[PDB]
């Protein structure tokens, strides 16, 4: 999981 | 020295120049400039057959609307900075080319870039500027098989396969529109991934990268340099917010390579290969990471940052298990001391 920016 | 650290000994950035037969392959291509020695600098340049193109012409990007822009304050002195990333309300590529070609923040003048590289250094500072990073989405047409950033098939779409997980910027395309003084801190990739960057048009992207091979030597002179979050968290660098400047690199002993990457051009960032760098004017990038067999191990080792809970974490069991059957057991539990030969080549 998680996400880039 | 066994013929894979006789290959690219000093460690530099190279670039190649494919035949639409090669390019046609990514996968393939990437294990070749592996071959070459190429990820041992960090970071490689990939120019695309002259005749190859992913879109007919970008003027009707003007609408696209950039979500979550973000300005640079920028704290330091002496080479050593810290950026603090400020949101700004959404707006177009209009206001946003606008506002990047204004007198206020547009590029300077300059004759080598040796030139422009001393002002980005002196003035990182002063003039925040606006990045529209991290946009989710792609510019390719969705007819182009070659090097497509938002379909590249490569083994780290397991995560996705087998998960259903989306991890947007990571195995999702992700754009960047910058302007003058707009830069990229030392970092890896999450998971400590490969990174593929094409500059789609606009001003060019400099680069600076420090080989995989020396990884650990940068960690460590960041860690003195900035003590504080170290000790907050070991995996800082990823925060993204640490600017070195090539001078202080020299001055410790850091060994490092630059690289300035021009519209219509391929970066691509290997497996621990620490980079860094800033945008000439104003352009247009489109990113996305992927992986491949040889980055296994480095994503089984990945020291991540864990002071922040929105961080990229990806589980390498499947990997291991498809991938290592002999090592899963062990490495499940927790006996895997393998050690990572970073010149050496998925054979
Ligand atoms: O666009 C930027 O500022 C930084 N891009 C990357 O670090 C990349 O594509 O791996
Ligand atoms: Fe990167
Ligand atoms: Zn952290």
């Amino acid at each position: 999981g998680g996400v880039k920016k | 020295a066994s013929e894979s650290e006789t290959l690219n000994p000093s460690a530099r950035i190279m670039t190649f120049y494919p035949t639409m037969e090669e390019f046609r392959n990514f996968s393939r291509y990437i294990a070749y400039i592996e071959s070459q020695g190429a990820h041992r600098a960090g970071l490689a340049k990939v120019v695309p057959p002259k005749e190859w193109k992913p879109r007919a012409s970008y003027d009707d990007i003007d609408d696209l609307v950039i979500p979550a822009p973000i300005q640079q304050l920028v704290t330091g002195q002496s080479g050593l900075f810290t950026q603090y990333n400020i949101q700004k309300k959404a707006m177009t590529v209009r206001e946003f080319r606008k506002i990047a070609n204004s007198d206020k923040y547009c590029t300077p003048r300059y004759s080598e870039f040796e030139e422009l590289e001393r002002k980005y250094w002196k003035n990182l500072t002063f003039n925040p500027p606006i990045y529209g990073a991290d946009v989710n989405g792609t510019l390719y047409e969705k007819h182009v098989d070659e090097w497509n950033i938002g379909r590249l098939r490569t083994i780290l779409d397991l995560v996705e396969k087998e998960s259903g997980i989306t991890i947007e910027g990571v195995n999702t395309p992700y754009l960047y529109f910058g302007m003058w003084k707009t830069s990229f801190a030392w970092h890896t990739e999450d998971m400590d991934l490969y990174s593929i960057n094409y500059l789609h048009f606009g001003e060019p992207k400099s680069w600076y990268s420090v080989p995989p091979e020396h990884g650990k030597r940068l960690e460590r002179l960041a860690k003195g340099f900035f003590p504080g979050s170290a000790q907050s968290c070991e995996a800082f660098l990823r925060h993204k917010m640490t600017l070195i400047s090539p001078l202080m690199l020299k001055k410790y002993g850091i060994p490092f390579d630059k690289v300035t990457q021009e519209a219509g051009e391929f970066m691509i960032t290997f497996p621990y290969g620490y980079h860094a760098g800033f945008n000439h004017g104003f352009n247009c990038a489109e990113s996305t990471n992927f992986a491949t067999r040889r980055w296994i191990e480095y994503g089984k080792q990945a020291v991540l940052c864990s002071c922040r809970k929105d961080m990229v974490k990806i589980s390498m069991d499947v990997f291991v298990r498809k991938f290592q059957p002999e090592r899963y057991k062990l490495w499940k539990a927790g006996k895997d001391n393998t050690v990572i030969d970073h010149t050496l080549p998925t054979p």
